[PDB]
RNA sequence: UUGAUGUCACGGAACCUUUGUUGUCUUCGACAUGGG
């Protein structure tokens, strides 16, 4: 007869289960199988499927009980109930039908023989084992745990998830095999109930041992426990048919990232950015004339989606469908993941061991220690889920998406800081008798708890790109992107030893303490600064369960393992860690960065400026801080960026044996960047956190404008604005934050100067931070460096100079003009190209400094000789008085503009600089036209005295008669527009055209969209033209920089002001009608003969004092104030400023033709700025030095060696064009500056001779003598023919 | 260079052949390829010439690659890690294709080649074979198979399928499923292709003797690259034609060809004949696995007189146990298992560590590590000292020479030898080969060894049932009819016997009269047999003490004529080691490295000093001195993983520059009784005798009340060398 | 839905490797219209 115990067993952390294996499979040979018996198992409902219920062995819990109740009896001197035991018994013979056999040693605590194998008597212990006793009769019998009423469940997918278990190398810090198991989630799933059944004859004594043994029991399934006696669908496949039918399926990856992107918040989609002018009309959003913006607004006010994990829910999904569909527009070439990451192994435990038995003694102790780990940086844990395929990286969530601290991790990682600790690798095999090194004996009393955050915010993604070292691009295809949890999230942190010391070991005493101390990296991705943690609020205590008082205690309680138990533990823990004996340093040092920039910065983030109300085209990088509930948005740099900028600075000035470094592959790679840096083969041995700005700049938006090489006016490309943070020479931007350098590297003097000589180049300012470095963003001033103890900063020191040779005074130019007082001049003129391009088809590559080539730095002072606009086009109303409160109600108003200041300092922005001397070097070099609407079409009034081509010219000439600004073959009318049969490049010699320009053959080039031989059908067959080699593509990057220009004087202005107490504001002029420019006029007709005339230049003249008179300048009446006239704020002449060029592997000839094209001669000037045509905008430019670099350390002046370089250029121009150089000398001729006396007029005509007061003859009269249509482009390629 | 090829295409090229299409389709793929590679090649900034007529072109190829991957890795005039990096490419480049819902054969057929022969490539990591061959194995099988399916004698396809099952056999996995089906059909397909398929006919003849295909084998011509593996498979179809004399000529043929890199599978094939013929019960196996071991002796010197180094192969020990059992003389036996004996095996992950260490001492032994050619030998696809005499021994002593036979035990055996050599016999007399089973006493070891590592002196139970043991092994260390009574022993162990010991074994007679073997006879140790070079002692009266061991005062040694250091660096023991003292103590902490055995290191004040600084030390003049350790020569020693292991450690580093004798402990000693032993010894300088005196004098103490904890003090004091 | 004299799986960090970069002056004068 028999009796019953009822059980259950409750878990406290998610517990772990193995795969379902077929009946055959279920034996001893299937490694899968048999490293799965500590884990809880699945039951099919029925062989052919899935549906079922998890449940635990009896057998298991046996086990389990048997290894409690020896370490009771050690602790007890083998008496229980003061009744004694013997050793028990563990061998059979016929060993090959067990399924496993004990690795582990057996403790003794008596050396007497076990009782006989046919005995009656047997003691205690041999009852629990069941030799008691010995169709089968149990002595005492374990029954299998379920679930409490048994449910049933489509699969183990329902109950839990599979996740990958790593095992990493010491030595190399990259993990060689895997193995996986489910983990189910103890919220979900607590309990598990059972039954223990016992015979009447079982003694009192065993009765007790089996339920200490059971209070005594912490761990099950690899768990720590107590044992108690649709919408998303249709809207996808809505917007793909909508981005289908407009045509504009290019943004489907976009649109994927960026809906997806909206989980953050449903409030977000009423944010979203708009077109230019405030309209509904962007162009990713109001895509369908309904539009996206529609659908997201309808799904963001649906019931079913106002739940925010509804909504987060949705747009992942919805983000998912758009993404998966998205990669069909492409060629889709490759794999982007790589090769075998799939081994999959499992360990094998030896059948052959020998049977061990060990003492330990009773001496034993626990120790508690409880805290938080605090993330001082973004972390990652990383668990993809196969299920979900946008992101390439993803970090490990709850089924309730709060961000877990795998219990295996933390192992991981105290196993990995012990063999740090004792300098000493294990090699960490597999299966056998337990290995017996000081490391693995610490670990295997260890115990640690799996913990969760209460923060659930969604993840932030982080993209990143790759650099194509050669063309200074990204790499083809190399976008990919991750996740990434907050920094500021606490995590409970709750660690126990058990062993024979007082106290903990000193090697986790210290290890502790280097967590502590800020140095617990936890996480992946270590090498771009995630997953640094701080151990706080440290509390401990040690329980003595040698003491038979306080082990009834500790059994009565469960350890105080559970919450109720685990509060009263935390009202007697003493406040902070045991301090250790033999303190060893850590093998990673902090180096502090600090960085100085006095010019704007940006780090893009395209999906940002998608979704940001903002609306700019470019914008920088945030990252998100966790701060209880709340999540606070940060300006920073990021980590990656800067590794990035750093590894090149490294790699361009190294060698492999005669290679540089950024020309290897760096696999199976042993130099110097693999052993710094890192390689996919080892782990780098310097991580680099985020830098972040102190005094929290906000950004500001400018504006950019391209200008049409051909008419001089904006040339329509795709609007590029961007917002940078704000920096200038009065107001630097600081940069600060860190970077950790492994002990074994500062200790080498070979890195310390691999290191400082790429630093030393960082701080000469030959790295810039972030993009738009061409138009003078990013500049570094300085970068300072502490706590290398000086190892680093040795070799940064500042190179200084070698020379103090004046500059050359420029030559006087030979070009004249006659001026003639009575004449009428026109304000612009053209300079007709020569026929040559000279074109290369490989450029400089920017992989390394190439010897013979010059890098190096000019200074330069810019000179206004005539008042200068440079407005603030950030506010066009600065001019209206302030009694005129808030006139606003989308009225059209005369607007007015201030002069440009940052940080209310009047500067000129770089962007302006390069691209007035590109127009130069443009023209001295006869390069192409490099902005030019080539794809626009013309067309003319007709005198009064089918086929595709027909249908497209008539579709143009409907436009033109819709959009006319002045109104109150196949033709509609009987007099009307005649349309061009060609694009307007088409009337331009082909060499003459973009080198990378826009299709304008006959076809639509979009039936090749998905394929990359696209790119060249859109190359000139020959290459890059001297300026597109210096000045750079889109598919190349530039080779000089061009900063912003700071005034140096206090201001001039050209109108005293309104307040005369303050010098810092000028006064308004209001100028006259700013026009487009009209290409019907010097292209005048259909005829083919009537090809593109050249390149506008404005010349020099003082109509604006006509215009600070108030008179408009061809008839001398009064200006008025309108709509359509304009109000600035001007500089008078002789203000001066100051700016600088850095430029990077020219040739001598590149430089001699830039300094000439910046220098020009005297007698010539620049045209600057607003309002040319009017006077406006003469500007003269000054070398003041050039600065070389001859190396890292050393640094030059070159001043002496000017005048050789501008031989070495005109030698160059005689080597192209053989003295057939007339563009120059007109060129030279329109930069002439009027001398003295000198006074030409200069204007336009009037659209009538009678409406000029003066009677001169105006454009109606004029078109009819001296500029009829065969004589037209003669008088305007001529520079100063005059019109009257 | 890429663009100008496809404006080639175009210039002369019409769809109505399909070699034009063709062409302009390989050009256009080679140029995409090196576009994502980010290749010099992105630098070529121009583009095609004739627009509209190349847009045309263009469009119509599109409205209307495995044989280019083909082709690539044909060139193989390159490294492993050439080879390594162009498999990867192909692997990445196809993998995206052959997922397709029908994917091409010769797609499929390009791809598992490229898997299989990147799975020859993985270099080891561990004792077991790394997780990604054996996967990748299986890879290539899974994309045979699809070719398989569909055609079920597709030759190319079943031959690399039958490659990549039989290196699952060779990894330890077992076969696939339906080997012989696939087998038989090769058997039908009836033709060696290239040499590396005889391997496969003589599978199938071993597995059913179907004889047809040995006539080949043999008729096969031998202007071939690696003949040595093409005689080897002669041999084995000249011994299953019973043609046993042309076998041997062969057999031995094969083993003086043999490569000298043990990554080449023939080393693995040599030793898998000799253990065929052996279960075939034929004799030829024993004259083929001794010349086999003659010529396995490939070694490199370290600096140090008697120190090697060796690359690790997985059956060594398997031949040598093999080579053993084959040869019948003792003599010769004892040369077979003194090879073993005083030399380290490391892998090619450890290699690099000292290569690492030798150039930061630019130190021309980097060279010697040219060895690493090893990781360029794993591929047959692409078919590309002074014997010390015995009789040096002086007449007074007894040798035993040990060796322990792993094979011979898991067959069921007596697998332990002790070679036992009397010099003053009859010259047939000399020799007796004593065997004992080894399997209780190395679990008596291991379990002593677990209780002191966790408890000490807590041991001292175990240690003493461990001793008994040892007598219980080897009855005859106390029968004069094989250890004369008087004459001193020389011990030369192996394996884990170096652990144990063996001077202090007891027998346990009458209850009142228990026995210790240090009683009878004195004793002095070897690591190995070519150790033996004896010379006379320094001629000094030098005596010096290197202390870095803050937990005691040696008040004994410290008090006296005694050059005392009580810290210590490591430029001192480098210093103190060129005056050649008569005496040196060396009393300090160590550490071992359980990976890398030179990477265990003595613990000085501010600097550890590795075994690896220890050896290379310059200008050592350390000839004839007399050397006593401390805790250092206990510690550097890892605990026990196998039978066989053997550990280099401080005492073989001093011996290795020629020290006159060692005294070590083999457990951690007690300081009071270093204290006192060390100043016996240092004032009465004949080690051997007055060692045993010591001995003699405390077990008077133990026979009191028979304390172990008094028996675990005294006996772990043992002499290393021999000196004249 | 376990099988019993033998389970160190708290025996195993999903780890390692990649600059959102590149190219663009916030510029500017000749018409409009259909008839007869
Ligand atoms: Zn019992
Ligand atoms: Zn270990
Ligand atoms: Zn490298
Ligand atoms: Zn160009």
């Amino acid at each position: 007869m028999t009796t019953t115990m009822k059980i259950s067993i409750e878990f406290l952390e998610p517990f772990r289960m193995t795969k379902w294996q077929e009946s055959t499979r279920r034996n001893k040979n299937n490694k899968e199988f048999v490293r799965g018996q500590a884990f809880a198992r699945w039951h099919r409902n029925k062989k052919d499927n899935t549906k079922g219920r998890p449940y635990i062995t009896g057998t298991l819990l046996r086990s389990a009980v048997i290894r409690s109740a020896e370490n009771l009896l050690t602790l007890s001197d083998g008496k229980i109930s003061e009744k004694t035991c013997c050793p028990g018994k563990f061998d059979t013979e016929d060993k090959d039908r067990l399924l496993q056999l004990r690795q582990r040693s057996t403790l003794r605590w008596t050396d007497k023989n076990p009782c006989p194998d046919n005995a009656e008597t047997y003691c205690p212990f041999c009852e629990l084992l069941g030799r008691s006793g010995n169709d089968w009769r149990f002595r005492i019998h374990f029954g299998n745990l379920s679930l409490p009423g048994k449910p049933d469940f489509d699969g183990p997918k329902a109950i839990g998830s599979q996740r990958v278990l790593n095992r990493v190398d010491f030595k190399s810090g990259k993990a060689h095999d895997f193995f996986k198991a489910y983990e189910v989630d103890h919220t979900r799933f607590p309990r598990f109930e059972g039954e223990i059944t016992i015979d009447n004859k079982v003694s009192a004594e065993a009765r007790k041992l089996l339920c200490d043994s059971l209070k005594f029991t912490d761990r099950l399934c690899g768990a720590l426990c107590v044992i108690r006696f649709n919408l998303a669908e249709k809207t996808a496949e809505q917007i793909i048919s909508i981005l289908d039918d407009n045509k504009k399926t290019e943004y489907t990856r976009l649109l994927a990232d960026a809906i997806r992107s909206l989980r953050r918040s449903s409030k977000l989609v009423a944010g979203l950015p708009k077109d230019h002018d405030g309209k509904d009309d962007h162009y990713l959003w109001d895509i369908g004339k309904v539009t996206i913006r529609q659908i997201l607004t309808t799904s963001a006010d649906t019931k079913e989606l106002k739940n925010a994990g509804k909504w987060r829910e949705f747009c992942e999904k919805l983000g998912e469908a758009l993404y998966l569909k998205s990669k069909d527009m492409s060629g889709g070439l490759k794999i982007t993941r790589r090769i075998l990451g799939d081994a999959e192994f499992h360990g094998k435990p030896d059948r052959l061991e020998k049977s061990r038995s060990v003492s330990i003694g009773s001496v034993l102790k626990e120790t508690v220690v409880c805290g938080e780990l605090v993330a001082k940086t973004p972390f990652f844990f990383g668990a993809i889920d196969e299920d979900a395929k946008q992101t390439a990286l993803q970090v490990l969530l709850t089924p309730d998406n709060k961000y877990r601290l795998p219990r295996s991790a933390v192992r991981g990682i105290l196993r990995r800081d012990l063999q740090t600790y004792f300098d000493s690798p294990c090699n960490a095999e597999l299966g056998g008798r337990p290995c017996m090194c000081k490391t693995c004996r610490i670990m295997r009393g260890i115990t640690v708890m799996d913990a969760r955050s209460e923060y659930n915010a969604p993840p932030e993604i982080r993209h990143r790109t790759r650099i194509n070292p050669f063309t200074g691009t990204v790499a083809e295809g190399a976008l990919f992107n991750m996740e990434v949890a907050p920094e500021g999230i606490v995590f409970p942190f709750q660690l126990r030893y058990r062993g024979s010391e007082d106290g903990l070991p000193d090697a986790l005493k210290t290890v502790l303490k280097w967590w502590a101390e800020g140095q617990a990296f936890m996480s992946g991705a270590a090498s771009t600064g995630k997953g640094r943690f701080r151990m706080e609020n440290a509390k401990y205590e040690t329980l003595d369960l040698s003491d038979e008082n306080q082990r009834n205690d500790y059994l009565k309680n469960w350890g105080w393992r559970d919450e109720k138990g685990l509060e009263e533990l935390k009202k007697r823990l003493n406040s902070g860690l045991p301090e250790p004996g033999n303190y060893r340093d850590p093998k990673w040092h902090e180096i502090n960065v600090s960085i100085e920039m006095a010019s704007p910065f940006i780090n893009g983030d395209p999906i940002r400026a998608a979704v940001d109300k903002r609306g700019t085209a470019v914008v920088t990088f945030v990252k998100y801080k966790a701060e209880g509930e709340e999540a606070k948005p940060v300006c920073a740099y990021k980590a990656e960026s800067f590794r990035g900028v750093i590894r090149s600075a490294v790699a361009r000035i190294h060698m492999e044996d005669g290679v540089p470094l950024t020309e290897l592959t760096h696999s199976d790679c042993e130099c110097l960047l693999c052993q710094i840096f890192g390689s996919e083969y080892e782990a780098g041995k310097i991580r680099f956190e985020d830098l972040v700005f102190e005094s929290d700049p906000e950004p500001v938006t400018f504006d950019h404008v391209a200008i049409d090489r051909f008419t001089g006016g904006a040339a329509d490309k795709k609007k590029f604005d961007d917002s940078p943070l704000p920096g200038s020479p009065a107001r630097p931007l600081m940069l600060k934050g860190s970077f950790w350098i492994r002990r074994d590297v500062l200790e080498d003097e070979e890195y310390c100067k691999a290191l400082g000589k790429a630093l030393a180049d960082v701080n000469n300012g030959l790295y810039p931070l972030g993009g738009k470095s061409a138009i003078g963003y990013g500049q570094v001033k300085s970068l300072g460096i502490k706590g290398d103890d000086k190892r680093i900063s040795r070799l940064m020191n500042p190179a200084f100079d070698e020379t103090d040779v004046a500059v050359p005074e420029k030559p006087k130019t030979d070009a004249e003009v006659r001026i003639e007082a009575e004449k009428v001049y026109y304000p612009h003129y053209f300079v007709e190209p020569h026929k040559k391009v000279e074109r290369e088809e490989k450029p400089c590559g920017h992989q390394k400094f190439h010897e013979g080539r010059l890098t190096g730095k000019i200074r330069c002072k810019l000179i206004t000789k005539t008042p200068l606009i440079v407005p603030d086009t950030s506010n066009d109303d600065f001019f209206r008085p302030a009694d005129k409160e808030a006139r606003k109600e989308k009225d059209e108003y005369h607007k007015s503009y201030a002069f440009f200041r940052l940080h209310k300092q009047i500067m000129i922005p770089g962007s302006e600089l390069r691209g007035m001397v590109s127009s130069v070097y443009e023209t001295v070099t006869n390069s192409c036209f490099r902005i030019f609407d080539e794809t626009k079409r013309l067309s003319w009034r007709m005198d009064a005295d089918i086929p595709e081509k027909a249908r497209i010219k008539y579709k143009e000439l409907l436009r033109v008669y819709n959009n006319n600004p002045q109104a109150v073959d196949i033709v509609p009318v009987r007099i009307s527009r005649t349309v061009d049969d060609r694009m307007i490049g088409k009337r331009m010699s082909a060499d003459l055209r973009p080198c990378h320009g826009d299709w304008v053959e006959d076809g639509d080039l979009s039936a090749l969209n998905a394929y990359p031989e696209k790119r060249l059908l859109l190359r000139h067959p020959k290459g890059l033209c001297p300026a597109c080699r210096l000045f750079g593509t889109g598919s190349y990057k530039g080779r000089v920089r061009f900063g912003f220009a700071s005034l140096e004087n206090d201001p001039e202005w050209l109108i005293p002001g309104k307040n005369p107490g303050d010098p810092f504001h000028g006064g308004p002029v209001m100028l006259s009608l700013l026009e487009r420019p009209r290409p019907t006029w010097s292209i005048p007709g259909s005829d083919n003969k009537f090809k593109v005339p050249g390149r506008k230049f404005y010349v020099h003249h003082h109509a604006w004092k006509t215009i600070k008179d108030g008179n408009h300048p061809t008839t001398g009446k009064a200006i008025e104030q309108s709509p359509n006239n304009r109000t600035v704020e001007a500089l008078a002449g002789g203000n001066s400023f100051s700016f600088e060029i850095a430029f990077e592997n020219l040739k001598e000839w590149e430089l001699g033709l830039l300094i000439h094209s910046l220098q020009l001669e005297k007698g010539l000037a620049h045209k600057l700025g607003m309002a040319k045509s009017m006077g406006f905008g003469s500007v003269e430019i000054d070398v003041e030095s050039v600065r070389l670099r001859k190396d890292w350390k050393q640094w030059r002046n070159g001043n002496s060696e000017i005048p050789n370089w501008l031989g070495k250029g005109f030698a160059k121009l005689k080597e192209w064009f053989r003295d057939e150089l007339d563009f120059i000398e007109n060129l030279k001729k329109l930069l002439w500056f009027p001398e003295g006396d000198q006074a030409p007029r200069v204007c336009y005509p009037m659209l009538r001779k009678k409406d000029d007061p003066n009677g001169n003859s105006g454009y109606e009269e004029l078109k009819d003598g001296e500029f009829k249509k065969e004589d037209r482009q003669k008088k305007l390629t001529t520079p100063w023919t005059p019109w009257a | 260079n890429p663009i100008r090829d496809i404006q080639d295409r175009l210039k002369t090229a019409k769809f109505d052949n399909k070699d034009d299409m063709m062409n302009l389709a390989s050009s256009l793929y080679k140029y995409e390829k090196q576009l994502m590679d980010s290749s010099e090649a992105t630098l070529c900034q121009q583009g095609l010439s004739n627009r509209p007529n190349s847009f045309s072109q263009l469009s119509q190829f599109r409205d209307s690659k495995f044989w280019q991957n083909e082709y690539e890795a044909c060139k193989n005039f390159q490294t492993h890690k050439e080879r390594r990096e162009t498999l990867e490419q192909i692997i990445r480049f196809l993998q995206n294709g052959a997922e397709e819902k029908d994917a091409d054969d010769l797609l499929l057929k390009t791809l598992a080649r490229a898997y299989f022969h990147r799975g020859l490539l993985y270099r080891p990591k561990g004792f077991s074979v790394p997780a990604r061959k054996v996967e990748a194995m299986k890879k290539a099988i899974a994309y045979c198979e699809i070719i398989l399916d569909k055609n079920e004698e597709e030759s190319e396809a079943l031959r690399i399928w039958l490659y990549a099952a039989m290196e699952l056999r060779r990894c330890g996995e077992e076969y696939p499923e339906n080997f012989a089906e696939k087998l038989f059909y090769l058997a039908n397909d009836g033709f060696i292709s290239e040499l590396y398929d005889i391997r496969l006919f003589l599978e199938y003849t071993e597995r059913e003797e179907d004889n047809n295909f040995l006539d080949m084998i043999l008729q096969e011509n031998q202007d071939r690259e690696r003949l040595f593996e093409l005689c080897l498979y002669k041999a084995r179809a000249c011994f299953h034609l019973n043609q046993l004399n042309d076998v041997r000529i062969y057999g031995e043929s094969a083993i003086d060809n043999a490569p000298g890199a043990f990554a080449d599978p023939f080393w693995d094939e040599l030793v898998e004949f000799i253990r065929m013929l052996r279960n075939k019960k034929s004799e030829l196996w024993k004259e083929i696995a001794i010349k086999a071991w003659d010529k396995c002796r490939e070694k490199e010197m370290k600096v140090g007189n008697n120190i090697y180094l060796s690359w690790y192969w997985a059956r060594q020990r398997e031949l040598y146990d093999l080579a053993f059992m084959a040869q019948d003389g003792i003599e010769k036996k004892t040369r077979i298992a003194d090879s073993l004996k005083s030399r380290t095996t490391l892998r090619i992950q450890e290699l690099n560590e000292l290569r690492k260490d030798a150039h930061r001492k630019q130190n021309r032994r980097l060279e010697d590590k040219l060895d690493r050619i090893i990781e360029q030998e794993n591929e047959a696809r692409d078919g590309a000292r002074e014997e010390i005499p015995f009789a040096r021994l002086p007449q007074n002593w007894i040798a035993v020479h040990f060796y322990l036979n792993e094979l011979e035990s898991h067959e069921g055996g007596k697998g332990g030898h002790a070679l036992i050599y009397d010099p003053q016999k009859a010259e047939k007399d000399q020799w007796q080969d004593k065997s004992f089973d080894y399997k209780e006493l190395h679990r008596k070891f291991l379990e002593w060894q677990e209780n002191y590592i966790l408890n000490e002196e807590g041991s001292a139970d175990f240690l003493v049932t461990l001793c008994r043991e040892i007598e219980k092994a080897m009855p005859f260390l106390f029968k004069s009819e094989v250890i004369p009574e008087d004459r001193p022993v020389l011990w030369i162990p192996h394996g884990f016997l170096h652990r144990l010991p063996l001077h202090a074994a007891m027998k346990s007679g009458n209850n009142s009269n228990i026995e210790i073997f240090w009683e009878r006879h004195a004793s002095r140790y070897l690591p190995a047999w070519h150790l033996f070079d004896p010379a006379p002692y320094s001629r000094e009266e030098s005596s010096t003490l290197l202390k870095n061991f803050e937990e005691y005062d040696f008040q004994n040694l410290e008090n006296g004529e005694i050059e005392v250091y009580a810290p210590s660096s490591p430029k001192k023991v480098k210093e103190a080691i060129r005056e050649n003292p008569a005496i040196l103590l060396l009393l300090c902490h160590g550490e071992a490295d359980m990976t890398n055995p030179f990477r265990s290191c003595l613990k000085l004040k501010n600097k550890d000093m590795t075994i690896f600084d220890l050896l290379t030390v310059e200008d050592v003049r350390l000839s004839g001195s007399r050397i006593l350790l401390g805790a250092c020569e206990s510690d550097m020693v890892p605990p026990l993983e196998f039978s066989v292991d053997e550990h280099l450690s401080v005492s073989g580093a001093f011996l290795s520059h020629k020290a006159g004798e060692i005294v070590a402990g083999l457990w951690t000693v007690d300081s009071e009784k270093v204290d006192e032993c060390y100043s016996y010894l240092v004032e009465e300088k004949d080690f051997l005798r007055n060692l045993q005196e010591w001995q003699m004098a405390e077990t008077e103490n133990f026979r009191s009340e028979n304390d172990s904890s008094l028996f675990y003090k005294i006996a772990p004091f043992r002499i290393i060398g021999f000196p004249a």
